[PDB]
């Protein structure tokens, strides 16, 4: 009818947003796996590296200890302290979860190949490693435990040093690229790694990396000798599960980014063969 | 729970031995009887 | 030192051509910025400027197009 | 409110909701810029307030007082009669249809640009023309941080 | 009608909490030593996946390894309230079973049970690290099975009522 | 598509990560800040100079 | 004044070297002494003879059919990179000028040169390309 | 550190090495710039072959 | 190494430069129809407006 | 390096409120139950901003 | 609701009167004083945005 | 409900109406904006209805 | 290649493997220099970057060079009884030699086909500009 | 020659005079023996820094608003122009919106007051001098 | 940097947060706890905790925030210019290297006055 | 004989398992990104972002023409709807 | 009978070529449909203006295709 056609537009329009909220939810949920099979991995690797075994008998040679963990992280109960506002010490949690999840949308799988086109891919993971670090301060102040307070006061001087690193690191590394978008990288790197122009800033390059995937020897706000747990030292289940979540979805960021813009990126490494390839194929 | 024996493990003579043997539900059976090892399945030779 | 390898090699580079000249001793900026550096400018008397080319009439190769 | 979380909470809020505003009015660079220091301010503030603050129990001030006796009435008469805007209008006043400026296109100037970032007037701002300025904020700067030190010692 | 999926409910929740059973990083004599020697290389208890925890919210098992004394006792009443639910409880050691050496000893708690409830006991002094092994693995299976104990009885419908 | 090689690369990169953290040990938090207080800055700030010095020098 | 902004391009770089006249009337026209533009209204007839040579020029040779086919789906999959098309590009000006010719070229093909032009920026990204 | 003769012999020759390898490279990077600036006036020789047409602005530009 | 990157760098943009000059050679080629174009959709949007206003100012 | 004896050191003057420890001091505790602590010793140590200023370790937990 | 200027003004001023509004805290203070400078950023690049000026962006 | 409960429901509903109205018959369907209502077919020159 | 023609991208988003075309090109670019190769007011025409004799020269001692750099480096540092070390040494300077020869070969012919290319008929530098051996029939046809 | 290197040099000349008072020394050589084991709390340095931080704060924040305001009105900030502009503005009436230029004209009079400290705005500079060593308000005097 | 697609993307993050939450609750529905008297109590290592509120740090971090500021704050200024390299100028290049230094030396003069290490 | 691997093999080789979930499920996801970007598109569009000012201009003219220019040069003087949900102007003031 | 590398290569070949394929076909099942769309983007003639002074006709043009037998 030319009269009841109008009534629908937004009636219409709501399944796109419905099936938008499905797809993201789809790649949520691919993030979410991949996670758990680079846990799953750390796991093995430690174990390999221990002269250990390892997971072998969750399920068929131990290939389900990731489900089977998240799984058990969900059915242990929490309680909130009578001693901390339960509001905050429940929005800690939340925040950190919902801020752990918006990394994948700042990541390039390919050319152009974006969720969005930000062009401040860099931009965008300073900003949200801040607010995964204020979480983490916020999760050990609300804590109202010395402890927590601790490992907090140590994961801030963490932080200031790992902004000045990283933006030295960034703005060496946008000399080259002078762009913030993550491809300008890759696009210059076919060439030839750009670690070899670091050569001599490996070591700090490495360094780099092992902090902003908060490794030893910067593994501070973890302090597991030191200050026992970290900033969960009263937090469990779920709130522990999701700051795991978080930071093991931190580092493989982290180590993506790294190999966007040090290790060649997504090319295939021509350097070995440098020495017999060509520069210019004329006719 | 499944692929007890590996197709690595599997491309041995002594898979095709035991398998002969002992039978497919015996040959499926010991590694889900006693898993040590993917490569230690019924022993570390390939011999046998 | 490198500062001072680097402004020696600068110097050194007037042996090369004017394309060849160093950056530093010889600008070679944006459209734009040639143009608002060196409009009514009595020092270095650039001409008029081709909208056409946005470049200014003095500068060499300017207006250069397909024949 | 008066305690200062909750005041650092909204102070957050308030930088959040003018970096969405900046990105409105098509600012990103600017809007990032802004968030970033913002975000590295608030945690050194937090820091500070864990520091100074660890208990919050802010003081003990009434509103009512202050706000009745004198806020009110004065805000009152400062929004009545302060108007500095001479000649903006909401985009509303007129039909969109009636504008044409943003469709028309320099293809011939864009030929001519080589740009492909957008911080080129911000390098021929603080590199060429305000170039005395930055050497002012350098000096500035250098002058602080030795202050900073004399203070601490 | 609530019963059919959550028995396969029951089963994968077993599962998951079998695959998950965290000792607690609570050591305090040579009988914990023998649990630290389980957790090295040869004994391979991350095969279970036994992953010690430092913090009792955090923790499901707990592994009470040492000799408990006056001075002590409140404290590991603290711990196990403090522990989070559903936990489990391991006594390795005669000192942590019932005293052991020192059952008649004045600075000596006289047993763990009188202070925490303990599900599951190891008899040597020190426990061999097979012996702890064992436990944990009997522990596990029990923990396995208990979910779904058959408490319930089945209707005429082969449904549990 | 390159999101093979991405993906190769990133693992390699998180073995590597791994296989650090199992290694090192944890460091103090003053040390750690001087050295980046003090050196790693410095390191930094000299790379930076030199890679201008040699981006002048090759225009 | 109803073509896509790809075919548009393809017909005007097609054009550039026969719409000599009335581009170098629109250029003169467009002079100014800054690089402010000058007012639209300044040119409108030679604006209007470019636009008229434009559409008398979109109308191209049967031969050029397939290239033409072949340019729009480099540029589409280029989402408008020129330089990356160039081979198509120039292979449908010379086309254009001379179907014979290009009809001729067309009977020496090659069995590659015989399949379909399937391009895809992200498999195959070039050498050294700023725009990408 | 009282290091033997061999050790020393050995440290000379490290230092001449490093030295020449630093003038070497430094020549390398010379003769690399040279030949872009080469490669550089050939591709705009080959960019220039057809694009010699220079048409003067018109009149209507004023001063 | 790193003076051998910062010259491969250099030379990688005199490549990307010399394939943006025949990039900006098409699109000057490309630059008459376009302007064109443009140029003929303001002024009849200014030809309308134009009339529009006169009618309505007097 | 220069002198930095006075970054250093913070003596206790008498009834001198500059000279006392101007801060809420962390009287936390290497408890029992700490990864660290060897399970048998609480070592009450105030600390100062992470910097243990006194120790009393109670000791005799595990007194059998 | 309000033109942009109009209300970025307003805000300034608001924010220069509630700086004193509130009790006097030293660290209230400071955090008033950069939301000031964030809200005179903020007016600068919307002025910046308004004339389209180089000096008032920078 | 109410008077001013209907009176309001009723204006909602009529500037709902005279809302899409416009947007579905006073407009040039050039732009892709009625999900479900606009066309999704492939267009080859400039303006095309949608 | 590193760099791909100077005249058309390597393979933009479609890879092209013709080698029909390519050895056409080839043999159409042989016949055409073969034409005026003893055309004298031509062969001064044509000028290069670097000179034949000077191309063949780097190309034929740089290994050599290379691979005395590298002996004389295994002498200096490295012991003489690590014959996998000393070899792979050896082969890694030789191959870098090889490589700046390889370079100066590809300048070399780059100039000369770039600093000539004006010389060059329509067709000719049509095909070289496309790399399409379909610009020009007649030199590779027959 | 503009107003925003004049309010550049204006800061510095500010974050100069705050670095000179924090260069007073806190305590002195006294023959006071008698308060060898008691504590003097004086806030004499304490006051006049947050005077000092918080008048320039303001005044900072009154002179970059001017200069925005400013900017706006005639498109430059330089001194000569900016009269030329305001003097044609009175021969043009292209701006006839008082208001705005009173408003830009008392910021500008309150920031210099301020900065100044300009009565009616006095208790500042008068606790200023109330803790300052004699050299340090004689080169205050004179700067200022 | 963003845009409404962005915001959408954070509701939908928001949408899975919650079916994390309903799974929460679906797991939390198979246990059952019983209240103790140290249940809700702070955990400090099985004794009740001294403190509650007054949990003050010394902040001998002040220093080093402080530099962390105007270093980031430096470090923003120097970005644009490096942002647009291609294009520098001999003034350009004077700039940046007096930027450099003046970076340079009040790194050199903080640590000069040992006010990068921890004090008492 | 025993065709055994080495042992470093075997202890390397205990990983397999995780490390090829780990592919499988980065190439799930990045094929569920490279489907959601080619789907809406039937290619993956380059950023505007990495395009010049005359591309970003080539790119934009259709949409741009499409979306303001049509309703512009037809409009009608009862075309605007009477509240305030009209198209947002190409620059938001 | 079999080498230790050569057992080893049949896990690294099912590791490598599965993955090579849904890498290189992210888009799987749904290529005839690609190919479609790409052929249907393919103007026709009809769709396209000619110029009245071509060299070759509709019908001739369609005969050297099928002649030369091009994919398109
Ligand atoms: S039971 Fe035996 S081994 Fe265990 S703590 Fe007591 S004495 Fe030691």
């Amino acid at each position: 009818g030319f009269w009841i056609a109008p009534l629908f537009v937004n009636i219409l329009s709501l399944p796109l947003y419905l099936v938008m909220l499905v797809y993201n939810i789809v790649c949520m949920l691919l993030i979410t796996l991949v996670i758990a099979s680079i846990t799953l991995i750390e796991r093995k690797v430690l174990s390999l590296v221990q002269r250990r075994v390892g997971p072998h008998y969750v399920g068929y040679r131990g290939r389900l200890q990731y489900i089977a963990d998240a799984l058990k992280l969900f059915i242990k109960g929490i309680v909130v302290p009578e001693g901390s506002n339960k509001f905050w010490f429940v929005a800690i949690p939340s925040a950190a979860g919902a801020i752990c999840y918006t990394f994948w949308i700042n990541s390039m799988w390919g050319p152009s190949v974006s969720i969005f086109d930000l062009e401040y891919n860099l931009v965008y993971a300073t900003i949200l490693s801040i607010l995964f670090s204020f979480c983490i301060m916020l999760t050990g102040y609300f804590s109202k435990s010395k402890y927590a307070f601790m490992a907090s006061i140590r994961c801030a001087i963490l932080m200031l040093n790992i902004e000045i690193f990283l933006g030295l690191l960034v703005i060496n590394l946008i000399f080259i690229s002078e762009s913030f978008c993550f491809s300008v990288f890759v696009i210059y790197q076919e060439i030839i790694w750009l670690i070899f122009i670091f050569f001599g800033v490996s070591g700090l390059i490495f360094i780099t990396f092992l902090l902003e995937t908060n490794r030893a020897p910067f593994d501070l706000a973890e302090a597991e000798s030191e200050l026992v747990t970290g900033y969960s030292v009263e937090y469990g289940g779920f709130y522990f599960a999701l700051y795991y979540l978080g930071e093991y979805f931190h580092l493989f960021f982290f180590s993506m980014v790294i190999s966007i813009v040090l290790f060649g990126g997504w090319e295939l490494p021509n350097f070995l063969y440098l020495f017999l390839l060509n520069d210019f194929n004329i006719l | 729970g499944l692929w007890s024996w590996t197709i690595n493990q599997m491309l041995t003579p002594k898979f095709w031995v035991h398998l002969r043997r002992e039978g497919f539900i015996k040959t499926w059976t010991r590694g889900h009887k006693a898993s040590r090892h993917a490569h230690y399945v019924g022993g570390n030779r390939t011999d046998g | 030192f490198c500062l001072l390898f680097v402004l020696a090699d600068a110097w050194g580079r007037e042996k090369y051509a004017q394309p060849y000249k160093s950056q530093i001793l010889h600008g070679r900026q944006p459209f734009g910025h040639t143009f608002v550096q060196n409009y009514r400018n009595q020092a270095t008397d650039l001409g008029r400027w081709n909208h056409n080319f946005a470049c200014y009439e003095k500068q060499p190769g300017c207006g250069r197009d397909f024949d | 409110n008066n305690n200062l979380y909750y005041i650092l909470l909204y102070i957050f809020l308030e930088i959040v909701f003018f970096g969405l505003f900046l990105c409105l009015y098509q600012l990103e660079l600017f809007t990032g810029f802004l968030w970033v220091a913002e975000f590295a301010i608030v945690f050194i503030a937090v820091v500070l307030l864990f520091y100074l603050n660890i208990d919050g129990l802010h003081l003990k001030y009434n509103h009512n007082i202050n706000n009745v006796l004198y806020y009110t009435p004065s805000l009152v008469l400062f929004l009545i009669f302060f108007n500095i805007d001479y000649f903006s209008e909401l985009e509303l006043f007129l039909p969109l249809e009636l504008s044409f400026i943003d469709i028309y296109d320099d293809y011939y100037e864009g030929f001519n640009n080589s740009i492909m970032n957008d911080f080129t007037p911000l390098t021929l701002s603080y590199y060429s023309i305000n170039s005395a300025e930055f050497i002012i904020i350098g000096l500035l700067l250098l002058l602080g941080s030795v202050a900073c030190v004399n203070l601490y010692k | 009608r609530v019963d059919y999926i959550v028995t396969p409910i029951n089963a994968v929740v077993s599962w998951a909490r079998q695959g998950s059973f965290w000792p607690l990083t609570f050591g305090l004599a040579c009988c914990a030593v023998e649990m630290m020697h389980a957790t090295v290389s040869r004994y391979d208890f991350d095969r279970f996946g036994v992953i010690f925890r430092a913090t009792p919210r955090q923790a499901d098992l707990i592994l009470v390894a040492g000799t408990l004394t006056n001075k002590m006792a409140p404290g590991l009443r603290r711990l196990y309230e403090q522990t989070l639910d559903p936990k489990w409880v391991l006594s390795m050691g005669s000192c942590a079973n019932g005293g052991g050496y020192y059952h008649y000893s004045y600075s000596v708690v006289r047993g763990c049970n009188r202070i925490i409830p303990v599900d599951i006991y190891v008899p040597g002094c020190p426990p061999t690290a097979e012996a702890l092994m064992f436990g944990v693995l009997q522990l596990q299976k029990s923990l396995y099975r208990q979910i779904n104990e058959g408490e319930k009885k089945y209707n005429k419908k082969d449904l549990t009522y | 598509m390159p999101y093979f090689v991405l993906l190769f690369k990133i693992l390699i990169f998180c073995v590597v990560a791994i296989a650090t953290r199992g290694t090192l040990p944890r460091y103090r938090f003053d040390q750690f800040t001087q050295l980046n207080w003090k050196h790693f800055i410095y390191i930094w700030l000299g790379f930076l100079v030199f890679n201008l010095c040699f981006v002048t020098f090759f225009i | 004044m109803n073509t896509k902004s790809f075919e548009v391009l393809i017909h005007s770089q097609y054009a550039f070297d026969v719409c000599r006249e009335q581009v170098y009337n629109f250029e003169d026209c467009r002079q100014t002494d800054t690089p402010l533009p000058k007012d639209p209204i300044h040119c409108k007839a030679q604006a209007k003879e470019v636009l008229s040579c434009y559409k008398e020029a979109e109308k191209m040779d049967p031969i050029c059919l397939s290239s033409f086919n072949d340019s729009r789906e480099c540029m589409f999959k280029s989402d408008g990179n020129l330089y990356n098309c160039k081979t198509w590009i120039n292979q449908y000006v010379t086309c254009q000028k001379n179907p014979a010719a290009f009809a001729e070229f067309l009977e020496a093909s090659t069995a590659e040169q015989l399949k379909s032009k399937k391009f895809d920026f992200v498999k195959n990204r070039g050498h050294s390309d700023k725009y990408l | 550190l009282k290091h033997s003769a061999t050790v020393l012999r050995e440290i000379k020759k490290d230092t001449i090495m490093m030295i020449l390898f630093i003038i070497g490279g430094f020549t390398y990077c010379y003769h690399m710039r040279e030949t872009r600036f080469q490669l550089d006036d050939d591709f705009n020789e080959y960019v220039n072959t057809n694009k010699q047409t220079f048409r003067p602005i018109p009149d209507h530009v004023k001063l | 190494l790193q003076m051998w990157g910062v010259g491969k760098i250099i030379e990688i943009k005199k490549f990307m430069k010399r394939r943006d000059i025949e990039l900006k050679g098409l699109q000057r080629k490309a630059a008459p129809f376009m302007q064109s174009m443009n140029d003929v959709r303001h002024l009849a949007l200014r030809e309308r407006n134009d009339m529009l206003y006169n009618e309505l100012l007097s | 390096m220069n002198r930095s004896i006075f970054q250093l050191w913070k003596p206790e003057s008498p009834r001198s409120n500059v000279n006392s420890k101007q801060i809420k001091t962390m009287n936390v505790n290497f408890g029992p139950q700490h990864p660290a602590a060897h399970g048998v010793l609480r070592l009450i140590l105030q600390l100062n901003g992470e910097i243990a200023e006194r120790f009393d370790p109670h000791i005799g937990l595990l007194h059998r | 609701m309000l033109t942009w200027i109009s209300f970025w003004s307003l805000i300034f001023w608001l924010i220069l009167i509630i700086l004193v509004l509130k009790p006097k805290n030293f660290i209230s203070i400071l955090f008033m004083s950069e939301l000031t400078w964030l809200a005179l950023y903020c007016l600068s690049l919307l002025f910046g945005a308004i004339y389209c000026d180089i000096t008032l962006l920078s | 409900v109410g008077p001013l409960n209907i009176v309001f429901a009723g204006v909602a509903f009529l500037m709902f109406y005279e809302n899409n109205y416009k947007k579905l018959y006073l407009n040039p369907r050039y732009s892709y904006t009625m999900p479900y209502l606009q066309s999704a077919k492939i267009t080859k020159n400039l303006y095309e209805k949608l | 290649t590193n760099f791909g023609s100077p005249f058309r991208n390597t393979d933009s988003g479609i890879v092209i493997r013709d080698p029909e075309n390519e050895k056409r090109l080839k043999l159409a670019f042989q016949n055409f220099w073969k034409s005026k190769q003893e055309d004298k007011e031509f062969q001064a025409q044509i000028k290069t970057a670097v000179s034949k004799d000077t191309v063949n020269f780097m190309f034929y001692a740089s290994p050599l060079f290379g691979a005395l750099l590298g002996k004389t480096y295994i002498d200096m540092f490295c012991n003489p009884r690590y014959f996998y070390f000393r070899a792979f040494t050896l082969s890694m300077f030789a191959l870098a030699g090889y490589c700046v020869g390889n370079g100066f070969r590809n300048r070399y012919e780059h100039s000369l086909y770039t600093r000539n290319y004006h010389l060059f008929p329509k067709d000719l530098q049509d095909a070289l500009v496309n790399g399409d051996a379909r610009y020009c029939i007649s030199w590779w046809k027959q | 020659n503009t107003l925003f290197t004049f309010f550049f040099l204006i800061e510095l000349v500010s974050c100069a005079i705050f670095y000179k008072f924090i260069v007073s020394k806190i305590s002195f050589k006294n023959s006071n023996y008698k308060d060898n084991y008691f504590s003097i709390f004086s806030k004499n340095y304490l006051n006049v820094l947050f005077y000092q931080y918080w008048s320039s704060f303001f005044s900072s924040v009154m002179i970059g608003f001017c200069i925005i305001y400013l900017f706006s009105l005639t498109g430059s900030t330089e001194w000569s122009i900016i009269n030329f502009i305001v003097a044609s503005n009175n021969q043009i009436n292209y701006y006839t919106n008082n208001i705005t230029l009173l408003f830009i004209c008392l910021t500008l009079i309150i920031g210099f007051i301020i900065k100044l400290g300009i009565a009616p705005i006095q208790l500042y500079k008068i606790e200023i001098y109330k803790g300052l060593p004699f050299l340090s308000i004689f080169f205050y005097t004179t700067f200022y | 940097m963003g845009d409404a697609v962005v915001i959408h993307l954070i509701q939908n993050v928001l949408i899975f947060g919650i079916i994390f939450w309903l799974l929460t609750w679906g797991a939390e529905y198979f246990y059952t706890v019983k209240q103790q008297l140290t249940k809700k109590q702070f955990y400090e290592c099985g004794f009740k905790s001294i403190s509650e509120l007054n949990i003050q740090i010394n902040f001998n971090f002040f220093m080093l925030a402080v530099f962390l500021i105007l270093y980031d704050v430096e470090f923003t200024f120097l970005f644009p210019v490096l942002f647009n390299f291609s294009m520098f100028s001999t003034t350009e290049l004077f700039l940046a290297f007096f930027f450099i230094f003046l970076i340079l030396v009040s790194l050199l003069y903080d640590w000069l006055n040992n006010v990068l290490s921890w004090s008492a | 004989v025993n065709t055994a691997y080495p042992t470093p093999l075997k202890t390397i080789l205990k990983t397999t398992p995780a490390f090829v979930v780990y592919f499988v499920f980065g190439l799930g996801f990045s094929t569920v990104i490279y489907d959601v970007v080619y789907h809406p598109k039937d290619r993956i569009e380059r950023f505007y972002f990495r395009s010049s000012k005359f591309e970003r201009l080539s790119r934009k003219r259709d949409e741009k023409l499409r979306h303001y220019f049509k309703p512009a040069i037809e409009w009608q003087p009862w075309y605007n709807t009477s509240t305030n949900n009209n198209t947002r102007p190409l620059l938001r003031y | 009978n079999l080498p230790w590398f050569v057992r080893w290569g049949t896990d690294v070949a099912l590791f490598f070529i599965p993955a090579y394929t849904f890498a290189n076909y992210p888009t799987t099942f749904f290529v005839f449909a690609a190919e479609k769309r790409r052929q249907r983007r393919r103007k026709d003639f009809s769709d396209v203006k000619l110029r009245d002074d071509a060299a070759f006709s509709v019908d001739q043009v369609k005969q050297l295709q099928t002649k030369l037998h091009l994919k398109q």
